[PDB]
RNA sequence: GGAGAGGUA
């Protein structure tokens, strides 16, 4: 059950949830989009194939010709990724499509080919995706994060009583589109009702209503209901709806069936309307008053003399009525109306609306969107038609619908990318409902609402907005005649798609540099999920909300990760678990529970889904059966928890760590320390260095090798076979026979990425993990890696720390580190410094390189060779010179101050057509030799391969191993054998065998020309020269080094050992933490993990002590089952009988640098295990021992705290920030010192601190600060003069940036000036 | 190019880059005096590089700049000590980045290392506010013989030791010595070497050092105090005291002139603060400087000593705690199931519940609190006895050095309830301490409110800046101008009171400013003290044996100055103790002191009298009722509980239409309850007995007949 | 020199 491999060191394991789902590849969410955006889809609905469906065809206006899209293609990269790498290119493909220009007959009818032609016309280049993800613009590859941005569609939202002070809130609704104008419909105070376009200036609604065509009575039809009057014998014999007479108050006597059924002043009673009913009565007597204040809801007319007595939607009075009476009406309808259940609200709006027709609507919308332009009666209509319902300027997604639909209660999931006049009004109905309170507002901050967007799509949207303008200039040229010799290249123009795709790329919001000082570094950052960004929120102002954790939350967002600061809950980090929706909604994993048992099959639920169901979480103790022990079980039903039945579930969690993020799962004891102190640890976490040789964590959380490997540092197999022969820079593997394809067998090989610079100047290079015939299995580490050790992940090193106060040099945070850690030097850290130099062409001619430049002892030119280069591997210190560069009348490069180093790699690079000198040509050659020996290798070891295939297929049906070596290889194809498909497989090796030939000879051929060729370079530079220096940063006083549970220190002092506490036992302690950090900010954790630490380390030495005296493997093998064993029920359960009675060697071996021990983040090891694994050693297990004063010798009384802990060494290094300056440069408008310490600069005396000087009664200091130590040029001068003589006096004059303002000030009309 | 951050004025022509100036971390080096300050040998010989010139032309090594610029490029050997020399006595500036108030900034002497980071005496951390987790600092150089002379005069660190904003000293011994010294001043029951007698602290310190006596035991020691009562004339008297040897050693180090008992008891932080405010004020400057120096170093030396480390299992949890929380649990189920059949309503059902759970959350926090720091017991050479703890957390705790009752709560016992964001508090307390571990649900709602917390603090501090900003631009102008203004009208300054006790004594609202009229104590007509002197301590203490109530004080807000203020109406400087200057900036101090705390801010029936004495009362038009009581019509109306000597004592609102069972000028019990109230409705109380007549009232349009029909009296509306 | 992105206290 465990691989051979995974014998060398496997951690003991605490924790007993048996683990069900595995963790996904954590660098899915990349690929996928990128690999979808680039692909031959047939339903045309990815990427550049629905683009292209989309805008293409194209129809001139008359049209007498059109131009159509037919199919597209992606030629072959130029260049592979090292060499885009090395010079500094986009890594892209070439994209090729095949244009079709027909031409019909004009004088023909409608629909005709007079002609047609094709061609397949370049265009643009598109950028790449390396194997990793990332991409490749000028050799300095880039990332690009992920949006959270609101998902299209509508949204019902209210301000919550934030406005007009009258506490009545305002219920809104938006209709955002994927592509096009937005739409906004409000209450007013007063009840009137809105639209709004764009943020512009706000409208009545039932104007936009008459743009439909819809006139009153239409609209009064769709939005209200009928009340009708019956002009009777009797005075309005009203037919009446007993549903209508809930919630209202008899003002008269209703009476019927001559019963009376209620009097005024009564509230009409449910039994009223029971004994209504009872009686089937519909029509009521009612007094003429009851019709003193309503409103028609059509018009009536005259029928006699065809004049209207009362257009539509008009009050009613006595007088109407009797002109209704005497006009023979007998149907009179009203509007059905109320104060609670339905408002008038259209009617309001109606009274407020100054226009009647389709025209004047039209006429001034348009009117509105564009102030000016007299309108036309065209040209109204042509805005709004094709604004709202010409799909081109107008488009929701799929997505859009989907939600639109789910919105509405619709049923369909699909439908059209454009609005309708149904749309609108069901929109408007809604909306209307809420304000009568029926439906619910919605939220934003729901996960339910935003929705995630990857790379692929943004790439089409930015390629699709570039075709629009070649688009729109086909156009213009195919309504242009002279169409009968046009081709389909010269219409088309390549540099628009490019610039609108390289633009973004190179240079967006979104595609940011890699931190890359760490697998985790690079992991983490690659799953960022920020909302800023082109429509994304603004950093500051963002309200509190957005940054709070909605509780949906749950499982798909870590929520204690993230960059504190100015950009809280801003940079959110993806969770482990969480998967991507079809649509781009995050999904989790969810165990399905059934009745009674709880099943291993799980399903991905969205964010909604989740608010109906019942889920217990991960925690809940069941036992073999899915029948939880308990029958109160915690769930989160609906954005709570509770304690529900024992059968009403309906889902599990997986896992217990779904909820944190990858980089927040490596943290041991997390449970116990505080939520901000993790945060911080995080962080900081994500900030190490890579060390000089890796050491394990000796208590790890088990998520290491599942981050180790999925990283693209290491070399990880890919089939499993056998080291055939191992390097320093190669490695090569016969693979399995089984693993084997049928055709081309061939070997493994892998080459390995020496010392390079990283991102942040730190160098990586990888180192072989394994030995000659070391069989291997697929999917196993082979090289290690920047801070990796056996293919799990190793950021720092473990040591020996004790809690203590000691002399106050620990005093706040200081850390207090003891001499072996420098000594035995396992903390320096090595960097890479890049340093360039440019021959530019200027006048007085061009400048050189030359060897000899003037004024310059030869001391300093030892160091160059004849050319004016130094030489490799020369040791150069500050202040030095690296290429001698003169003045054309001396611009030579030197080092900058302070920085010691050793020169490792040179480079140059000349325009073309001048010639090389004599270092250029010398590098060009050795780069010759090299490729060529190089490939040589490559290619006889392939021919030993084939050869030992070629030799394995004759073992059988004639083999003779004598004719195998009587006869060298060179004639072994040919031999017979029986007839069969072995024959058919030696044709097939020996093909292989004459094509590898040819290959590798026009291999070489391609890196000669790639070699020899000249450079591309900017204007005016002739050539460039680029020199990289090697350093080793070991530790000062001063550095920042850090634990994982955010208990960050700076170093403060380096004791010799002597000083040092030490135990009886003759060991002293490493580092001397203080004490008093825990309690205030309440993170036990470390202490935990000090215990563990210790337990393990005594666990390690006492298998060391074993081993250091010959001891059989009869004891060791005992001692090692034991202590894997004492778990509380863990799931670990290793057998040590099973192994080969020497891999138990080797692991004793592994181990006698302690145990390694593994805890999940919410299955910890409590205090009973840690105790009893202490009392497996012979250490006390209350934790704290006896120590003794390095300088007294005393024993300390109160025994203290002692163990070991993980540390890492963060990358703010002292060096890097110490920096002063006395008197430098100075900027060019301003005459003041520069900033920064690139340039020489000095520090700034702010605002502040003028205050603070004010404060006290210092003047003079003050007046001399800000007068003679930065500006007055002449009082600088003269301070200078009188420094040098000895003399401290100084001539205030005036600031020159004073007069910079008065000048400033004089341009504009202001005349200002200085009086007397 | 005017307006905004980056206009000229706000970006060039008020703050600027200057020369001369460097940049680095920094470090402890507790070796340091309070006066001095390290820096590395590379900064320093980068700053001073003139200074270098002009000393090397002087020594004629170099006859010209050029070869001079050479030797210091090469750095031979002779340039250190030249830089030794130069660095003699020049002071320099240190800085850092967020300087809200005046001691933001301070200058140093400066002591050469071999380093690359500026060590920094760990006291003045405290008024920088600096921690040391990677936070950086500035420096910069006086050039001019005056700037030098102001930086020595004005700046220096031993200069600035009480506040501006407030006469407390600011040089507080923080976290780690004070640690130590409690320890120090401690007393087991029975430690070795115990009821002994010894002749000194010399001898106490020799036993120790020895080790036949712990560090803490009781011992009678003779002492020598020195009480400087006559005139300025330290009498030395001895005795034969009862202490612990810490203390006793402890005494070795403070100055003559204070009283032993100073140094007798645990010493808390607040002992230490007040113990270096008094000697400040008895023994002047120098004296105090210096004895905290040795205060230090003596704090660091036995903290170290004393090895107090935190182990796991100093976390103990109360036995008690599973039965409480169970207990709490069962009572929650009957709540539930009251309001499952519906005998109670939801709301109610919430509120009982969160009431409940509060309640079992402070018994979990008293449990856990008296079980930690009364465990150990110990035989004191009889059978057996108690004390308090050195459970090192409890030590930590109550020692002050770090972290309130809260935290070590959080720790031990359940941490209480969490609020959801909306502000809303959950039902279901987090019944779970960090010593266990919190299950997934608990650790979410706690990350929430983590977050809640962070976001905050970020905005309060963006918000806080501009506020600052706006308030120092307002008040800049301001300077004291003259010594006396000639006027006679002030403020009666008095005690604060807030219906409660008294939130604040008169004797501190009134320390250090001049009278406008003289006080006359209460034998009338007693002139108490003159009507134009300053209120110093000893005045403050007269008043206070007095029992003063109220005094007319001269303030600033009415001074006769034109363009300033004359030095008797603002007062004392309250950075030194005598009068202010004359010249002196005060309200850009006022502006810093007042803007600098803003950080720390937030963002988001009856009367019982409790004592026995007079009752007086104020703004008093009331009658009396039917049941002989009274009954107030006032609204103003204040009760005051007077002291037998006749200084008021309590203080209370009348509400308006409120029984009272006193008059004016009785005698109170000690829990009597006074006065009553309806809080609800308004009545139309009447004054006087009689027949009520409705005046101009018709049913029909001035009054409606809305007679009562549940009881069925008359009442028209 | 200016913009934009990221990062530390
Ligand atoms: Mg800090
Ligand atoms: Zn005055």
């Amino acid at each position: 059950v465990y691989s051979y491999t995974e014998k060398k060191r496997i951690r003991k394991d605490f924790g007993k949830r048996p683990q069900v789902l595995d963790v996904p590849y954590l660098l899915s969410i990349q690929l996928d989009s990128f690999q979808k955006f680039i692909e031959q889809d047939p339903e045309g609905q990815y990427g550049l194939e629905a683009a292209f469906r989309s805008v293409f065809p194209i129809q001139s206006y008359s049209g007498n010709s059109e131009l159509q899209y037919v199919s597209y293609r992606l030629g072959e990269p130029v260049f592979d990724v090292q060499e885009c790498q090395i010079r500094g290119v986009t890594y892209s493909a070439p994209l090729r499509v095949k244009l079709r220009l027909v031409i019909y007959e004009r004088e023909a009818p409608e629909g005709t080919v007079k002609d047609i032609k094709e061609q397949e016309v370049y265009m643009g280049e598109i950028p790449l995706m390396t194997d990793n993800g990332t991409f490749v613009i000028n050799g300095t590859e880039r990332v690009i994060v992920s949006q959270l941005h609101r998902s299209p569609g509508v949204f019902f939202d209210s301000d919550k009583g934030k406005t007009h002070s009258s506490g009545k809130v305002l219920y809104n609704a938006r209709i955002i589109p994927y592509r096009g104008s937005w739409l906004d419909f409000e209450f007013d105070p007063k009840d009137n009702l809105f639209v709004r376009i764009d943020r512009r200036r706000k409208l009545p609604a039932t104007i936009i209503l008459r743009a439909l065509n819809y006139t009153t009575e239409q609209i009064l039809d769709l939005f209200f209901e009928k009340v009708i009057f019956e002009i009777r014998d009797n005075k309005l014999q009203m037919e009446l709806v007993p549903e209508r007479l809930r919630g209202e108050t008899a003002s008269f006597d209703i009476e019927a069936n001559g019963k009376v059924y209620v009097e005024k002043g009564r509230r009409i009673t449910a039994r009223h309307i029971r004994q209504l009913e009872k009686d089937d009565v519909k029509l009521i007597e009612v007094p003429v008053e009851y019709i003193a204040g309503k409103v028609v809801a059509k018009d009536y007319i005259d029928e006699s003399t065809g004049e209207l007595i009362c257009a539509a939607n008009m009050e009613l009075s006595l007088d109407l009525l009797a002109k209704l009476s005497q006009s023979g009406h007998k149907r009179i309808e009203t509007l059905f109306t109320n104060d609670l259940d339905h408002g008038p609200y259209i009617s309001e709006t109606l009274r407020v609306d100054p226009t009647n027709d389709r025209l004047s609507a039209l006429v001034e919308i348009y009117r509105m969107m564009r102030p000016g332009e007299p309108p036309t009666r065209e040209a109204a209509e042509s805005l709004f038609e094709n604004l709202f319902f010409s799909e081109d300027r107008y488009d929701l997604s799929a997505v859009g619908r989907m939600k639109f639909n789910r919105s509405l209660l619709r049923e369909e999931i699909e439908g059209s990318g454009i609005l309708s006049k149904d749309d609108i009004i069901d929109v408007m109905k809604k909306l209307i409902d809420i304000r009568n309170g029926k439906g619910e507002v919605d939220d934003i901050d729901h996960l339910g609402n935003r929705r995630i967007r990857s790379v692929g799509e943004m790439a089409e949207n930015q390629f699709r907005v570039g075709l629009v303008r070649v688009e729109r200039a086909v156009k213009e040229r195919l309504s242009l005649g002279d169409l009968d010799t046009l081709m389909p290249q010269d219409m088309i123009n390549a540099k628009p798609i490019s610039a609108a795709v390289k633009e973004f790329f190179g240079s967006s919001q979104l595609s940011q540099f890699m931190d890359q000082n760490n697998p985790l570094s690079e992991i983490t950052h690659k799953r960022r999920i920020s909302a800023l960004g082109p429509g994304g929120l603004t950093r500051e102002r963002a309200g509190f909300e957005v940054r709070d954790v909605h509780p949906t939350h749950y499982g798909r967002v870590c929520p204690i990760e993230t960059p504190e600061g100015p950009n809280i809950g801003l940079i959110n980090s993806l969770s482990v678990y969480a998967q991507t929706n079809e649509y781009g909604f995050l999904e989790t994993p969810y165990r399905k529970v059934t009745d009674g048992v709880v099943t291993d099959e799980i399903h991905y639920l969205s964010a909604i889904e989740e608010g109906n169901y019942v889920i217990a979480q991960a925690n809940s103790n069941l036992d073999e059966e899915g029948h939880f022990v308990e029958d109160l079980v915690t769930c989160r039903s609906k954005g709570e928890s509770s304690l529900f039945s024992r059968d009403q579930v309906d889902y599990m969690d997986v896992s217990t760590q779904q909820v944190v993020s990858v980089g927040a799962s490596l943290i041991p004891f997390l449970e116990h320390d505080d939520a901000n102190r993790a945060l911080m640890g995080a962080n900081m976490q994500r900030q190490a260095v890579p060390t000089l040789r890796a050491d394990k964590p000796l208590v790890g959380t088990g998520m290491e090798r599942a981050v180790a490997v999925d990283s693209g540092v290491t070399a990880v197999a890919k089939r499993g076979g056998v080291v055939q022969y191992v390097d320093a820079s190669r490695i090569v593997i016969k693979v399995n026979e089984d693993e084997m394809y049928p055709g081309e067998a061939g070997i493994d090989i892998y080459n390995l990425t020496k010392y390079t610079r990283s991102n942040q100047n730190t160098c990586i290079n990888q180192m072989p993990c394994v030995s000659l015939g070391e069989p291997v299995e697929r999917g196993d580490v082979l090289a290690d890696g920047p801070s990796t050790d056996l293919g799990e992940l190793a950021l720092g090193q473990n040591m020996r720390v004790a809690f203590m106060p000691w002399n106050g040099y620990n005093f706040e945070d200081s850390i207090l580190v003891s001499e072996r850690v420098v000594q035995e030097d396992r903390f320096t850290t090595i960097h890479i410094q890049e340093l360039a130099c440019v021959s530019r062409d200027t006048k007085l001619g061009p400048e050189e390189i030359t060897a000899d430049i003037p004024n310059v002892g030869e001391a300093a030119l030892s160091k160059l060779d004849e050319s004016g280069i130094v030489y490799i591997g020369a040791e150069v210190t500050g202040g030095d010179i690296l290429v001698g560069k003169v003045t054309p009348k001396d611009s030579s490069l030197r080092v900058p101050n302070g920085v010691s180093g050793t020169v490792i790699d040179v480079q140059v690079f000349t325009r073309d057509g001048v010639e090389k000198d004599k270092r250029a040509l010398e590098i060009e050659e050795m780069q010759l030799k090299q490729a060529k020996k190089d490939l040589s290798e490559e290619l006889q070891i392939l021919e030993a391969g084939l050869f030992s295939r070629i030799r394995a297929v004759l073992v059988a049906g004639g083999v003779e191993a004598e004719k195998l070596d009587k006869l060298p290889r060179d004639r072994w194809l040919e031999l017979g054998l029986t007839d069969e498909e072995k024959q058919n497989q030696l044709e097939q090796l020996a093909e292989q065998y004459d094509e590898l030939k040819h290959e590798f000879e026009k291999k070489l051929e391609a890196k000669r020309r790639k070699i020899t060729q000249g450079d591309d370079l900017a204007p005016g530079v002739l050539k460039i020269v680029k020199v990289y220096l090697a350093v080793k940063r070991r530790i000062q006083p001063g550095d920042k080094m850090a634990g994982r549970h955010g208990n960050k220190g700076v170093i403060s002092k380096i004791n010799p050992i002597e000083d040092m506490p030490y135990d009886e036992n003759g060991t002293p302690v490493d580092i001397v933490l203080n004490p008093l950090g825990v309690p205030s900010r309440m993170n036990i954790g470390q202490i935990l993990e000090t215990h563990l630490g210790m337990a393990a380390k005594g666990i390690g030495d006492k298998i060391n002590a074993m081993l250091k005296q010959q001891q059989e493997v009869a004891k060791l093998r005992e001692f090692i089952q034991r202590a894997y064993d004492l778990g509380a029920d863990v799931r670990q359960k290793v057998d040590l009988s099973t192994f080969s009675d020497e891999e138990v060697m080797r692991l004793a071996e592994n181990l006698r640098k302690g145990m390694p021990i593994a805890t999940p983040v919410f299955d910890g090891a409590k205090e009973a295990e840690i105790k009893e694994l202490l009392k497996l050693g012979d250490l006390p297990t209350s934790g704290q021992i006896r120590l003794y004063d390095g300088r007294t010798g005393e024993q300390f009384e109160r025994p203290v705290t002692v163990g070991y802990m993980y540390m890492l060494k963060l990358n703010h290094l002292v060096d890097d920030k110490m920096h002063a300056r006395s008197t430098g440069s100075y900027s060019l408008v301003t005459q003041q010192p520069l900033g920064g310490k690139a340039q020489f600069g000095g520090q700034r005396f702010g605002e502040m601190e003028v205050w603070a000087l004010e404060a006290y009664g210092a003047a003079y200091t003050l007046q001399e600060m800000l007068t003679v130590k930065s500006d007055d040029v002449n009082g600088r001068t003269k301070m200078y003069k009188n420094i040098v003589d000895g003399n401290h006096q100084m001539e205030p004059g005036m600031p020159e940036s004073f007069n910079v303002l008065l000048k400033e000030i004089r341009s504009l009309g202001i005349n200002i000036e200085l009086e007397d | 190019m005017i307006k905004g951050k980056q206009g000229r004025f706000r970006q060039n022509l008020l703050g600027k880059r200057v020369d001369y100036s460097g940049r680095s971390v920094i470090t402890v080096g507790p070796y340091l005096r309070l006066h001095q300050c390290g820096l590395p040998k590379k900064m320093a010989l980068e700053l001073f590089k003139p200074f270098i010139y002009g000393k090397l032309e002087l020594r004629g090594l170099a006859t010209t700049i050029k070869a001079a610029k050479k030797m210091v490029e090469r750095e031979e050997a002779v340039v250190w000590d030249i830089l030794d020399e130069v660095i003699r006595e020049h002071p320099v500036l240190l800085n850092r980045a967020p300087t809200l108030h005046r001691l933001g900034i301070q200058a140093f002497e400066p002591v050469l290392i071999e380093g690359k980071a500026i060590q920094l005496h760990p006291l003045v951390c405290a008024a920088y506010n600096a921690d040391f987790d990677g936070d950086q600092m500035a420096v910069h150089v006086p050039l001019t013989l005056e700037a030098q002379l102001e930086a020595r005069a004005l700046m220096m660190s031993t200069n600035n030791i009480l506040s501006p904003a407030n006469g407390e000293p600011i040089i507080v011994p923080s976290q780690d010595v004070v640690l130590g010294l409690y320890y120090m001043t401690r007393d087991c029951v029975n430690a070795k070497g115990e009821g002994m007698v010894l002749t000194g602290p010399k001898e106490a310190e020799r036993l120790y050092r020895s080790g036949l006596a712990s560090l803490h035991a009781r011992v009678k020691v003779r002492i020598t105090e020195y009480e400087k009562d006559a005139n300025g004339e330290l009498v030395a008297k001895t005795s034969l005291k009862d202490t612990t040897v810490g203390r006793a050693i402890l005494w070795m180090i403070v100055p003559k002139g204070l009283p032993y008992s100073i140094v007798n008891q645990a010493l808390g932080k607040k002992a230490i603060s007040k113990m270096l405010n008094t000697c400040y004020r008895i023994l002047g400057l120098k004296p105090t400087v210096i004895f905290a120096d040795q205060i230090m170093y003596t704090g660091f030396a036995y903290a170290a000593r004393s090895g107090a480390s935190v182990g796991i299992d100093d976390m103990v949890i109360p036995e008690k705690k599973h039965e409480i929380i169970s207990e709490a649990e069962a009572e929650v189920a009957e709540i539930q199931e009251q309001f499952q059949s519906g005998l109670v309503t939801a709301g109610e059902r919430y509120n009982k519940v969160i009431d409940i759970w509060a309640a079992a959350n402070d018994r979990v926090s008293k449990a856990m609190m008296d079980n930690l720091q009364t465990e150990t017991v110990i035989n004191r050479d009889g059978q057996e006895e108690k004390q308090v703890s050195f459970n090192s957390i409890y030590m930590m705790a109550d020692s002050g050095a770090r972290g309130s009752a809260a935290q070590i709560r959080q720790l031990a016992g359940m941490r209480g309830l969490m609020a959801k964001p909306d502000g809303s508090i959950i039902e279901t307390p987090i019944t779970a301490n960090f010593r266990e571990g919190l299950n997934v649900l608990q650790y979410f709602i706690s990350t929430h409110g983590a977050r809640k917390g962070l976001a905050d603090t970020a905005l309060k501090t963006a918000n806080s800046g501009y506020l600052t900003r706006r308030l120092v631009d307002v008040a800049q102008d301001l300077v004291v101008t003259e010594d006396d203004c000639g006027t006679h009208e002030g403020i009666m300054m008095t005690p604060v009171i807030e219906g409660g006790d008294v939130k604040e004594p008169l004797r501190d609202r009134v320390l250090g400013r001049v009278t406008a009229e003289d006080v006359l104590k209460p034998g009338t007509a007693d002139i108490l003290v003159p009507r134009n002197t300053l209120l110093h301590e000893q005045w403050c203490d007269l008043l206070e044996e007095n029992s003063v109530d109220a005094v007319k004080v001269r303030s600033v807000v009415s001074c006769d100055t034109d363009f300033g203020v004359c030095a008797h109406c603002y007062g004392r400087d309250l950075a030194r103790g005598h009068i202010i200057n004359k010249g002196e900036a005060i309200g850009v101090i006022a502006a810093q002191s007042i803007g600098e705390p803003g950080t720390q801010l937030t963002m988001r029936s009856s009367i019982q009298v409790k004592n026995k004495g007079s009752i007086k009362l104020s703004n008093v038009k009331s009658v009396v009722n039917s049941s002989g009581k009274l009954v107030i019509t006032s609204r103003n109306t204040e009760l005051k509980l007077i002291d037998e000597f006749g200084r008021t004592k309590e203080s209370y609102k009348v509400p308006y239409g409120a029984v009272l069972a006193k008059g004016d000028g009785e005698q109170v019990a000690g829990g009597e309850t006074v006065a009553n109230w309806d809080p609800h409705t308004m009545p139309v109380i009447t004054e006087v007995s009689g027949f009520v007549r409705f005046t101009d009232m018709i049913d029909g349009q001035t009054i409606t007949r809305q007679t009562d029909e549940l009881t069925g009296l008359s009442s028209l509306v």
